[PDB]
């Protein structure tokens, strides 16, 4: 048979990027080749690999990653980067073997009042190791002052909305986000291309 | 900017309901919580309320007896209060949170909300 090809990018549902959900995609054939054609995708990037013969080249297993965010924060995407993006939701490894996907879905995922759906972690005792989710609500303690309680001075809710408006700047825009990692172990013979 | 008026205070008699209200001047996407002014301590926190509608907090000597929910669509920004107390007696601040930082930096003048046995 062939790889979800629908039910990962043509899915109705993405999550939001501090809880962004896997998506193992094993023991199946898939070809990149109906990905390229597209003219859809605004960032169609590659670490390791290479684009265009990604066809031919066969792999262990693969993790799908589902997520949506900024468009400003596309570029936080990415090994070796900073930001409230890369540092306390999303992180890749600097020895990452993948590809990054994006495509624009301000048509799709903003409201004619706007999309406060769409949700963000904003602050984090420590930076995210790659590949790791935290979707813990406890609010942190900016300040030197225990906070047991909830919301007051450097006593924060962490996580904040994203105002998606059909008017707003392409940097405001949504874009929704997809994440193809690769793994190889001793047996090989799982995933391969046409 | 941002601009907020509350309505909905006067005074209560031991149990009992209110539900106040919050007007807002166009800011959207920010977390939007409840502060009540009390004699012994002040200005502290009481609940809290995403922009979405989710991710809600209480207090826990609150917890279960407020409950708190928004209309975006109408603009505004509701909060029910039942079995009151007379150590609820206070006066009530609505607050909006900047998506920056998290100060509540715009606020709104107030009501008052009187408990008595
Ligand atoms: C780093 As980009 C916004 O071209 O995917
Ligand atoms: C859940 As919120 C802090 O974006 O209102």
């Amino acid at each position: 048979n062939l790889c979800p090809f629908g039910e990962v990018f043509n899915a109705t549902r993405f999550a939001s990027v501090y809880a962004w959900n896997r998506k193992r995609i094993s023991n199946c054939v898939a070809d990149y080749s109906v990905l390229y054609n597209s003219a859809s995708f605004s960032t169609f990037k590659c670490y390791g690999v290479s684009p265009t013969k990604l066809n031919d080249l066969c792999f262990t297993n693969v993790y799908a990653d589902s997520f949506v965010i900024r468009g400003d924060e596309v570029r936080q995407i990415a090994p070796g980067q900073t930001g409230k993006i890369a540092d306390y939701n999303y992180k890749l490894p600097d020895d990452f073997t993948g590809c990054v996907i994006a495509w624009n879905s301000n048509n799709l995922d903003s409201k004619v009042g706007g999309n406060y759906n769409y949700l963000y972690r904003l602050f984090r005792k420590s930076n995210l190791k790659p590949f790791e989710r935290d979707i813990s609500t406890e609010i942190y303690q900016a300040g030197s002052t225990p906070c047991n309680g909830v919301e007051g001075f450097n006593c924060y809710f962490p996580l904040q909305s994203y105002g998606f408006q059909p008017t707003n700047g392409v940097g405001y825009q949504p874009y929704r986000v997809v994440v193809l990692s690769f793994e190889l172990l001793h047996a090989p013979a799982t995933v391969c291309g046409p | 900017q941002v601009q907020l008026v509350e309505s909905g205070g006067g005074l209560v008699q031991a149990g009992g309901s209110l539900r106040l209200s919050c007007a807002v001047s166009g800011a959207g996407a920010h977390r939007v919580g409840w502060f009540r002014r009390a004699p012994g301590k002040e200005r502290e926190f009481v609940a809290a309320i995403g922009a979405s509608g989710g991710m809600t907090n209480y207090l826990d000597s609150v917890k279960g007896r407020f409950t708190i929910s928004r209309d975006n669509a109408k603009n505004t920004i509701y909060l029910q209060m039942n079995s009151l107390k007379p150590q609820d007696t206070a006066v009530y601040y609505c607050a909006a949170r900047d998506i920056e930082t998290a100060e509540y930096i715009y606020w709104g003048q107030g009501t008052q909300v009187t408990v008595s046995s």
